[PDB]
């Protein structure tokens, strides 16, 4: 609509005046939050640098090419519709260009020879953060909210959501959170009492309220209510609180959680950049969902003891299955919410008529009464580690029982195995009144 | 009446404790055959598991439920671990460290010992040396040879080897244990049937003022205990001043202070000069080889300080000189201790040098550091009345910088 007038500046510009092979030389200035949303803008820079420059040197030697003039791919692609791409003309020069589709596919110019697309350029979201961004600056020098930021540092089943879900005045609030899975489940929680206080306004995912900021909706806000802030670069929460317009803002945030992980190539986030800096820290140190075994695993993997107001003490168990195809409906029912690690192993389980399957990343933030956890594929999963935030999600959504059901072994069978091992008295230890 | 506490994770090595509390009984009995008072043997089960002990043979028992009920949970655990056996092990660790302390007051405790492989150690060790020096500490251990230092640290316990794993009574362990379980029984008896000391902290580079002053100190009717300052020492020097075996201190060598700022291998930790401090007692204090951070070798020292001026004393160790900015932070990190003082202090500080090093036509010589050095200190401390700061006119390794030292102490300690 009027979002690509919106990015103009990008449309057509070279493929050269966005890459920038350098970015580690970098040296930032002024205030610590300053610095930290500077760093932020360039990580952007250096993400969008590297996707464009990947885009050229596929042209000059998932990553689709086109051909203009036969409308075929040279290279057909994984995903579709991409929203932008880099385009080679007939004197071979390379230009970024914001994609438009019809009936027939990509709609292209006569001077176009290839066009190159890929998994970065299916969605603009980079280009459309830096155009709102940049917005913002004053020669580079983004503002600094002088709205107090209240950090509230949790584990999980803490009462992080139902906090937020319980303070926050629906009419005047604002709630951002990462990803539209968690924003979905918030909006629904929140909604659940019949009313719908809830909506696309005063709930929003963080990547859609920093692309459609001034788009319209509302922007400003009393409060700022951030679920899961440790999962976003600190520059970031900084923008947000500004941006919010907000007077004080929660960040609510785990520091298990799915961290902020840099990602960008040779791209630098030194230590004190990734520290939030707040007015006030407050912790949170009593799950008030999980078990006490399960609490026993919480304990080593956060700083401070955490404590459980759960009854509960031995929940876990698991069983390793000798034949894959055995795990199903009639040979053997499962108990509760049916989880996976994979997408893989989740459309198995349907197809096998498992009824509402879900993998763990699909339900964070969620709690069930009994979970059957199932890992099918006896090839090597990278995400079933020891300290993987998904194996620490995976373990904490039940109040009552899990029980994990295997092909093969993994730290995860072992993690299970010792918790059914630890005395019962020393797990009375974590116990809390509440 | 005097009694012993034999300890050990009963779900995993039952028979070894038993054997080993049976052999520690029996040898009780026979070594004290002058007779007097009778040693009564407790055994302790800190198994984690969930596996029961109800007893052991026909002694007085303590299970594992019994040691955790005792205690809450403290700063000691709430860090992260590796698995859920280290956390347990640790939790347990500390328990048995409450159950001892109040065994220690409201009960004649005479000794312990106990049995384990890497984590029965752990588990021990840490409770163990938390009694007091002179009362008998012994662990039969798989990890006797090898790192000790984690189990032992500055205390008095002492770690048999196991020779072959804990795993049963076989005619390898019989021996083993028979010794052990002896040894302690030895130790146990012999100490039932039965001058003012100053510290000093040292290093190589100030060798010379220290064994003048020690002469001094002696010449005066003093007994001196000599540490090496490589971060160990300034631990043991103060647990010993907390257990009452050091009167007064001469703390003349301070340089753990420079690898705790800078991040060197002989480091104190933040908890430097606290122990003198609430004991109350006199303090002398210098600045001896503040111009050194140790590292070593070469290739080891961390990227950042390949810049830096270094000095290879030897293969395995090399030494860095310090700057002129660090030192003003040495200086903030002594002051904010001392400042806290509520008995007398004197700092003396060597106007030519801090060390051997330090000195005119020395490699570390650098009078720029030891003059900033100087000045830091008298400003931080200018408004402490409990605090005198001489800045006396001689190098620190010069006869009268170590007599001025002793001096400084006798007037804050008159004799
Ligand atoms: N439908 C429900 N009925 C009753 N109790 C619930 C329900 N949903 C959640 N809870 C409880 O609400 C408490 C905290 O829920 P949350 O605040 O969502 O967990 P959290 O602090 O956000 O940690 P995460 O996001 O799941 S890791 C736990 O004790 C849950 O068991
Ligand atoms: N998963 C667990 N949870 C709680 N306690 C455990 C667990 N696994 C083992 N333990 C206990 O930890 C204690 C030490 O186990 P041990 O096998 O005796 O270790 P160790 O022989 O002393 O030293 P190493 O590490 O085996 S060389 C025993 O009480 C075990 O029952
Ligand atoms: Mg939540
Ligand atoms: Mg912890």
């Amino acid at each position: 609509s009027e979002e690509i007038e919106s990015l103009e500046q990008f449309h057509m510009a070279t493929a050269s005046s966005l890459i920038h092979k350098q970015m580690c030389s970098i040296v930032y200035t002024g205030p610590l939050k300053v610095q930290q949303m500077k760093n932020f803008i360039d990580s952007l820079v250096a993400s969008l640098s590297a996707a464009v420059s990947n885009l050229v040197k596929i042209l000059k030697d998932k990553f689709g090419v086109l051909d203009v003039a036969s409308k075929r791919w040279l290279v057909k692609p994984s995903a579709k519709n991409h929203a932008w791409g880099v385009v080679e003309t007939h004197a071979r020069k390379y230009h970024v260009a914001l994609l438009e589709h019809d009936e027939f596919g990509i709609i292209t110019c006569d001077n176009w020879r290839r066009v190159a697309v890929s998994s970065e350029s299916v969605v603009y979201s980079d280009m459309a953060k830096l155009r709102t961004l940049r917005r913002l600056l004053k020669d580079g020098e983004p503002h600094v909210s002088s709205a107090k930021v209240v950090l509230v540092d949790g584990v999980p089943g803490c009462g992080k959501t139902k906090e937020i879900l319980s303070r926050v005045n629906f009419e005047e609030d604002l709630i951002l959170v990462p990803g539209r899975q968690a924003a979905e489940m918030i909006r629904r929680r929140a909604n659940a009492s019949g009313i719908i206080v809830a909506t696309k306004d005063n709930v929003r995912t963080v990547d859609s309220f920093l692309m459609n900021y001034g788009k319209g909706a509302r922007c400003q806000f009393k409060r700022l209510f951030i679920d899961e802030g440790l999962m976003l670069h600190t520059g970031c929460v900084n923008f947000l609180v500004e941006m919010s317009l907000c007077d004080i803002a929660y960040v609510y945030g785990d520091t298990q959680q799915i961290p902020y992980i840099n990602r960008v190539t040779g791209f630098p986030y030194p230590a004190h950049f990734a520290k939030l800096e707040v007015d006030e820290v407050e912790t949170r140190r009593t799950t008030l969902r999980c078990p006490a075994d399960v609490t026993h695993f919480l304990n080593q993997r956060y700083e401070g003891h955490v404590m459980c107001t759960s009854s509960e003490k031995k929940s876990v168990s698991q069983e390793m299955v000798s034949g894959a195809a055995s795990i199903n409906p009639v040979s053997k029912p499962l108990k509760g919410k049916i989880l996976t690690f994979t997408q893989s192993d989740k459309e198995a389980l349907l197809s096998r008529g498992y009824a509402d399957v879900h993998t763990v990343h699909e339900v964070q933030g969620e709690t069930y009464a009994d979970v059957s956890l199932v890992r099918l594929t006896p090839t090597p999963v990278s995400i079933i580690a020891r300290d993987s935030p998904h194996v620490l999600v995976s373990l904490s959504r039940h109040t009552k029982s899990l029980k994990y059901y295997t092909v093969v072994m993994d730290p995860l069978v072992s993690i299970i195995r010792d918790l059914e091992r630890v005395s019962s008295y020393l797990l009375d230890m974590y116990k809390v009144d509440a | 009446s005097p009694r012993v506490f034999c300890i050990g994770t009963a779900d995993t090595k039952f028979d070894e404790l038993r054997f080993l509390s049976e052999h520690v009984r029996s040898s009780l009995n026979s070594f004290s055959n002058k007779s007097s008072f009778k040693v009564g043997v407790t055994v302790v089960d800190v198994s984690t598991s969930w596996k029961e002990t109800n007893s052991c043979a026909d002694f007085d028992f303590v299970p594992s439920k019994d040691v955790l009920s005792c205690h809450t949970l403290g700063e000691e655990t709430m860090g992260t671990f590796a698995d859920t056996r280290g956390l347990a092990i640790a939790i347990m660790s500390k328990a048995l460290e409450t159950f001892l302390s109040i065994a220690n007051d409201e009960q004649n405790l005479a000794g312990v010992i106990g049995l384990g492989g890497s984590g029965g150690t752990s588990l021990l060790s840490s409770a163990f040396r938390s009694l007091p020096i002179g009362i008998p500490k012994v662990i039969i251990s798989t990890v006797a040879s090898g790192q000790t230092e984690s189990y032992i640290g500055t205390s008095d316990l002492v770690l048999f080897p196991s020779v072959v794993d804990i795993c049963g009574i076989n005619n390898v362990s019989k021996v083993v244990l028979s010794n052990a379980g002896a040894a302690f029984a030895g130790m146990v008896i012999g100490r039932l049937e039965s001058k003012f000391t100053v510290g000093v902290t040292m290093f190589g580079v100030t060798t010379p003022c220290v064994n003048a002053v020690k002469e001094r100190l002696v010449k005066e009717g003093y007994e001196t205990l000599v540490f090496h300052a490589t971060g160990v020492g300034g631990r043991a020097m103060e647990d010993l001043v907390r257990g009452g075996f050091i009167q007064g201190v001469l703390d003349i060598t301070t340089t753990e202070v420079a690898d705790y700022v800078v991040g060197g291998v002989m480091a104190c930790d933040s908890s430097r000069f606290d122990a003198i401090l609430e004991k109350k007692i006199p303090l002398v204090l210098s600045v001896g080889a503040l111009d050194m951070v140790n590292f070593g070798p070469k290739t080891t020292i961390p990227p950042e300080f390949q810049q830096r001026k270094i000095h290879e004393h030897n293969e395995q160790v090399s030494l860095m000189r310090t700057t002129v900015g660090e030192n003003k932070k040495f200086a903030a990190f002594i002051a904010e201790k001392l400042n806290k003082a509520s008995s007398s202090v004197c700092v003396c500080l060597p106007e030519k040098g801090v060390s051997a090093l330090d000195a005119p036509g020395k490699d570390f010589y650098d009078p720029e550091a030891t003059s900033c050095l100087t000045r830091e200190l008298q400003m931080l401390l200018e408004n402490n009345e409990r605090c005198q700061v001489k800045v006396l006119p001689y190098h620190i390794n010069d006869a009268e910088f170590a007599n001025a030292l002793v001096d400084s102490f006798l007037e804050i300690s008159p004799k």
